[PDB]
This record gives C-alpha cells, structure tokens and sequence, in this order.
C-alpha cells in the first residue's frame, strides 16, 4: 500500500521540486528525509520561508527533546517533519501519507527504515549522483520506483477516496 | 534558493535520465 515514485532534480532543483509537492499534493502530514543532521536544520528553515509549518529532529539532539517534538507531530501542532534516520521500528503515524526522501539513501536498510509505513506515497528526489544507489536499492529489495506520473490518483495517498 | 512562478516540470526533467539505458551502462562498464 505505499506507491513508490522518483522526480529526477538536480540539487539546485530540490527546492522548487518540493515547493510543488506541497502545492499540489493533498498531502494531511509529510515526513522528509535529508542525508544529516545540517542538512536538516536549512530544510527547516527553508520550509519556513516557503510558508509552511514544519517541525525537525535529527541525530544531535538530546533524545528527550526528540520524544517530545515527535509527540507533538503525532498530535497535529505542525504539518511537516524534517528529520534524519531515526525510525527503528517503523512510522506508526496514521495521518503521515506523504514520505519525501529529499536526499536518496545510500543503502537498503536505510531506505527501508524511512518508508514503512505511511495508503501513502513515498516521492524520492533523485540526482544523476544518486543513479548507483537508485540502481542497488531497487535491486536489493526487489522493489520499483516509478516516473512521478502528472497526475497522481487521489484514492493511492487520500483516504477518504 | 533558484523559484521560477510556475510549477516545477516534471516531465521534462524526467525526459533527462533514461533509467533503464543508465542502469545497463552500469552494469556494462561500471
């Protein structure tokens, strides 16, 4: 039940790519993923200036302010979270049904743990520096990630369709 | 930091990356 998709950006793209995800996706809560910790808090900013509330966790921080902002996600006091690789055991936060891998993993595992589980989409941002991981991730989990198509079907990621 | 008025084009950006002709190069060379 997640629909797995990639846009190919450049980096200078990335931003413009998301501005119109958000804009055009009736995303209820989005989690997006960057490669670390810095990358993470100029998202969040950068979301910010776009117009829109997010949230953010990564790995330097202490683990009780990570508890407390991802209990305040969970609740709905923003729309958006930026994070890093925190999810052992999975996304357990039924609003989530946008999953966004700004920056594309580069093993498995680790794309595995960003995208179970949302229904949901599951958009990966892809750059011509991202294709060998594009190519052994796909590989490794037996999985395709397909062309965002222009028009996303409403009933893959809304669940009131 | 770069955000023209229209929507990001998909499409055409995607007409820049032949997966499946990328992935065999890969597999050939690489």
């Amino acid at each position: 039940g997640v629909t797995q998709y990639y846009a190919y950006v450049t980096e200078r793209q990335k931003v413009h790519c998301l501005n119109t995800l958000f804009s055009r996706l009736q995303i209820n809560q989005s989690i997006i993923f960057c490669n670390s910790s810095q990358r993470v808090e100029l998202l969040a900013k950068k979301i910010s200036q776009l117009g829109y509330s997010c949230f953010y966790i990564h790995a330097k921080m202490r683990q009780e302010h990570r508890n407390r902002v991802f209990h305040d996600f969970r609740n709905g006091l923003c729309r958006n979270l930026v994070c890093t690789d925190l999810f052992t055991r999975g996304i357990d936060i039924q609003a989530v049904n946008v999953v966004i891998n700004f920056d594309f993993p580069k093993l498995a595992e680790t794309y595995l743990h960003r995208i179970g589980r949302s229904l949901g989409l599951a958009i990966n941002l892809i750059t011509y520096d991202d294709r060998f991981n594009l190519k052994s991730i796909e590989e490794q989990l037996g999985t395709e990630i397909k062309p965002i198509p222009s028009n996303i079907d409403k009933s893959l990621y809304v669940a009131e369709y | 930091e770069e955000i023209p008025d229209t929507d990001f084009d998909f499409e055409g950006n995607l007409a820049l990356f032949d997966k499946a002709a990328v992935f065999e190069e890969i597999d050939t060379y690489e």
